[PDB]
């Protein structure tokens, strides 16, 4: 299957899809997400560094 | 430590209890036991702490 990484800076994943590069000033969330036959998949990892 | 959002979570561990079933000394009657009421709490946060 397709695997899919992305994060948010809320924890509502499912408002935004991006990848923060460097040093930000919020947490970010990020997640996984698979689908097999429309079972979308999707869970919290974790929670990125600083930079 | 090295650079890391904070981010933490609670539990305690409760019990409650009731004596004078039948009598005092040689036992409680019951004591419910609890984590944050549930039976079962996980940690998945990067920091926490314990009651
Ligand atoms: C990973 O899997 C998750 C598991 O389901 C995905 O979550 C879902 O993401 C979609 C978008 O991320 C949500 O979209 C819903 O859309 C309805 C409809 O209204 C929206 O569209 C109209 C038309 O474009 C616009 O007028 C409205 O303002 C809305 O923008 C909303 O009403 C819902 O409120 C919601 O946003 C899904 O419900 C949602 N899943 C969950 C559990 O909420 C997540 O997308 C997947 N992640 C990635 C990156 O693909
Ligand atoms: C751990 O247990 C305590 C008791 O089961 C639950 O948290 C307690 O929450 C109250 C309200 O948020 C805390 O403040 C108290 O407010 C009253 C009313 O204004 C005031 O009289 C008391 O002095 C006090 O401020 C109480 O501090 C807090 N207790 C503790 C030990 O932190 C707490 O919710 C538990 N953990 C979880 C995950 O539920
Ligand atoms: C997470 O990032 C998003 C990116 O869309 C933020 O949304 C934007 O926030 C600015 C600043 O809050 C507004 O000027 C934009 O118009 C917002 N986006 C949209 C679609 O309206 C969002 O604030 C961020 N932070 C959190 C906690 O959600
Ligand atoms: C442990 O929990 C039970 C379950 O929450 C308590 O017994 C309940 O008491 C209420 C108030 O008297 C009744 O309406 C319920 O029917 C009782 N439940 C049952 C299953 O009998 C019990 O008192 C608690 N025990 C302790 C030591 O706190
Ligand atoms: C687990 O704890 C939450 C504590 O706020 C409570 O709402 C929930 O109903 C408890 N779980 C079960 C299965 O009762």
């Amino acid at each position: 299957y397709d695997v899919l990484f992305y994060c948010s800076n809320s924890s509502s994943g499912v408002l935004d899809t991006t990848i923060p590069f460097g040093p930000s000033s919020q947490p970010y969330y990020c997640f996984i997400n698979s689908t097999i036959n429309t079972t979308h998949v999707s869970t919290f990892v974790g929670i990125l560094p600083p930079t | 430590a090295l650079p890391i959002y904070y981010q933490h979570t609670d539990i305690n561990f409760t019990a409650t209890a009731s004596f004078g079933g039948s009598c005092y000394v040689c036992k409680p009657h019951q004591v419910n036991i609890s984590l944050n009421g549930n039976t079962s709490v996980c940690v998945r946060t990067s920091h926490f702490s314990i009651r």
